[PDB]
């Protein structure tokens, strides 16, 4: 019975997985980002209210 | 972002100039309107894009 | 009642034609004030106008 192959997971992990980890990064990235954007809005928000 | 966009388009709004307020006497044949505002006199004026 | 209930019908549509009329006419509106030799004035009008008095 059954039709599975092993040999694919590992692959994917060398070669697609590691493009994908490429992108993960990015939303690192992005992650940081949005703390000085986010304190920017606030500088601006009193400036606004003045 | 919401918030301050907002409290910058009120200050919008305001520096921008006032309005008046009258009320459409008869239609007249140019597609203008005679308009009595209301604590003023007399003034014969073009339709809007909406209206 | 069939005499005036049938016919009735038919006069409803008079009545609906009679409201389409006048909305068809309204919706144009041109003017002009005067006449075609006081079309003239106007090109006289315009100096006399940038002139002060």
């Amino acid at each position: 019975n059954n039709n599975s192959a092993l040999s694919n997971v590992n692959s994917d992990i060398y070669f697609k997985l590691k493009k994908l980890e490429k992108e993960y990064e990015l939303l690192t990235l992005q992650e940081d980002y949005i703390k000085d954007e986010q304190r920017h809005l606030k500088r601006e928000l009193k400036r606004a209210q003045e | 972002n919401d918030k301050v966009r907002f409290i910058k388009d009120e200050l919008r709004l305001l520096q921008e100039p006032g309005s008046y307020v009258g009320e459409v006497i008869k239609i007249v044949s140019d597609k203008k309107v005679l308009v009595k505002v209301q604590p003023e006199g007399k003034y014969i004026v073009d339709v809007a894009k909406d209206i | 009642a069939a005499p005036y209930a049938a016919k009735l019908k038919q006069t409803e549509n008079d009545l609906k034609d009679i409201e389409a009329r006048i909305k068809e006419k309204a919706g144009v509106k041109e003017s002009d004030t005067g006449l075609a030799p006081s079309h003239l004035w106007d090109i006289m009008g315009d100096r006399q106008r940038l002139g002060e008095e």
